[PDB]
């Protein structure tokens, strides 16, 4: 109610199971009143479900009316969400939400959620950890970069000279290829006399796999 | 879904609904990379701690969201929720981007490093530096033949110091693709080119 926090990013294959905690900590607080509303990456809301005050037990939207499985630990206060059968679709961030009830005219109550939870992703593709390739990007205001082409799953860091180069840096988001990997491309703006004068190198760091490379870029 | 302008302007954001939903739509507000925050519920009540700018109306049918005069950190999406017995819907969504004057992309190619066509894979990078509008297309020609279908396009959110977007369009092809075709040209057109930028390389 004070403080929904939410399990962690979960990556997980088609046909499986994710189960997504809610622990709604702080003060006083009511496990039962947590709902679950997914967001799924560059556009809008869809609430999944709720529980139903009268029974108990989940009320999930007519889209998930199938295998999704909302439960209350009233004790411990927390809200687990259990969505199978998991498709590409059903990649998204899903969040928890504390329902304030304003008219239930069913068994089911709906109205408008005050603390939201921090989020989790759930990131569902075929695909099986790889770590990053680098690629340099040559310079002729003159600008150089580096591209990060074969990666999986999302998060990656991308630095200039260790931390130094913050001006006209960018690091764009990834897109996904057909193939199911990851490739973004970093590049900085820099002046045309530095130029051999001034050496650049990018550092990337994918953790999921424990891959920390850097390549230099020359003219 | 996207509106433009500046700090000092009124906006006011309708959402329609189907049936009659009396009282019972809310408004929230998303920054990118943060869950929603809730500003006005029961259609007019704001929510505690935020600010009085925002203005919810409306009942029935239409309903309205204002923002008096906008500020720095009023710029972030705005989605209404509906939620009652007929429809259980949110929003598309509603974007204010921050508005500037228009700026002429800075292009840039960058033909397969040495190192990659090692692999088989042969990708062919193009730049559109800090512009404004976001509305801009790019269009890959080899040898003259317009390019539908292996470039991906990406592009950043408004910078927080220039207010302007980069966009970085990339073409992969095969090695082997790679070697047949001596033109690689990346035509760009923005609201700020007098005339289509190209900026070709022979292999």
């Amino acid at each position: 109610q004070v403080q929904l926090v939410q399990s962690g990013a979960e990556v997980k294959k088609p046909g499986s199971s994710v189960k997504v905690s809610c622990k709604a900590s702080g003060g006083s607080f009511s496990s039962n009143a947590i709902s679950w509303v997914r967001q799924a990456p560059g556009q809008g809301l869809e609430w999944m479900g709720g529980i139903n005050p009268v029974l108990g037990i989940g009320n999930y939207a007519e889209k998930f009316q199938g295998r999704v499985t909302i439960t209350a630990d009233n004790p411990t206060s927390t809200s687990y969400l259990e969505l199978r059968s998991l498709r590409s679709e059903d990649t998204a961030v899903y969040y928890c939400a504390t329902l304030h009830p304003r008219l239930c005219r069913g068994g089911t109550c709906w109205g408008w959620f005050d603390p939201w939870g921090q989020g989790t992703l759930v990131t569902v593709s075929s695909a099986s950890t790889k770590g990053p390739s680098v690629f340099p990007l040559a310079p002729s205001t003159a600008a150089l970069g580096c591209l990060v082409k074969d990666y999986f799953p999302e998060p990656v860091t991308v630095s200039w000279n260790s931390g130094a180069l913050t001006s006209g840096v960018h690091t764009f988001p990834a897109v996904l290829q057909s193939s199911g990997l990851y490739s973004l491309s970093s590049v900085v703006t820099v002046p045309s006399s530095s130029l051999g004068t001034q050496t650049y190198i990018c550092n990337v760091n994918h953790k999921p796999s424990n891959t920390k490379v850097d390549k230099r870029v020359e003219p | 879904s996207s509106l433009s302008a500046s700090v000092g302007d009124r906006v006011t954001i309708t959402c329609r609904a189907g049936q009659n939903i009396n009282n019972y739509l809310n408004w929230y507000q998303q920054k990118p990379g943060k869950a929603p925050k809730v500003l006005i519920y029961a259609a007019s009540n704001l929510q505690s701690g935020v600010p009085s700018r925002f203005s919810g109306s409306g009942s029935g049918t239409d309903f309205t969201l204002t923002i008096s005069s906008l500020q720095p950190e009023d710029f972030a999406t705005y989605y209404c929720q509906q939620s009652h017995s007929t429809v259980r819907t949110f929003g598309q969504g509603t974007k204010v981007e921050i508005k500037r004057t228009v700026a002429a992309p800075s292009v840039f190619i960058f033909p397969p490093s040495d190192e990659q066509l090692k692999s088989g894979t042969a990708s062919v990078v193009c730049l559109l530096n800090n512009f404004y509008p976001r509305e801009a297309k790019v269009q890959w020609k080899v040898d003259n033949a317009l390019q539908s279908g292996n470039s991906q396009e990406s592009v950043t959110e408004q910078d927080s110091k220039d207010s302007t977007y980069s966009l970085s369009s990339t073409l992969t092809l095969s090695k082997a693709d790679y070697e047949k075709h001596k033109v690689y040209a990346c035509e760009v057109t923005h609201q700020g080119l007098s005339s289509p930028v190209t900026k070709s390389f022979n292999r």
